[PDB]
């Protein structure tokens, strides 16, 4: 946790859907962007911290 | 925590019009059957107004 890893996610379409197809997550809270939007919306600045 | 929004709508709202009923929203394909939990949202977002 104090050294928690990051990577960019940039240049591909992510889908997903397959998160909720495939999903052992207890947890699965969004804050500033609905669940159900993410397939409807375009980013960049994808960051993941592991 | 007395002010609330509605995060989760199945379609948009017309002008000047008001929605207070509190039914379960499904955000997915599985249906809710009235149950919160996973792919099932309360549409009601509390403020953490501080």
């Amino acid at each position: 946790v104090y050294a928690w890893n990051r990577k960019r996610i940039s240049n591909c379409v992510a889908d997903y859907s397959v998160l909720y197809n495939f999903a052992p997550f207890f947890a699965f809270k969004c804050y500033g962007v609905s669940p159900t939007k993410l397939n409807d919306l375009c980013f960049t600045n994808v960051y993941a911290d592991s | 925590y007395n002010y609330l929004y509605r995060l989760f709508r199945k379609s948009n709202l017309k002008p000047f019009e008001r929605d207070i009923s509190t039914e379960i929203y499904q955000a997915g394909n599985k249906p809710c059957n009235g149950v919160a939990g996973f792919n099932c949202y309360f549409p009601l977002r509390s403020y953490g107004f501080r």
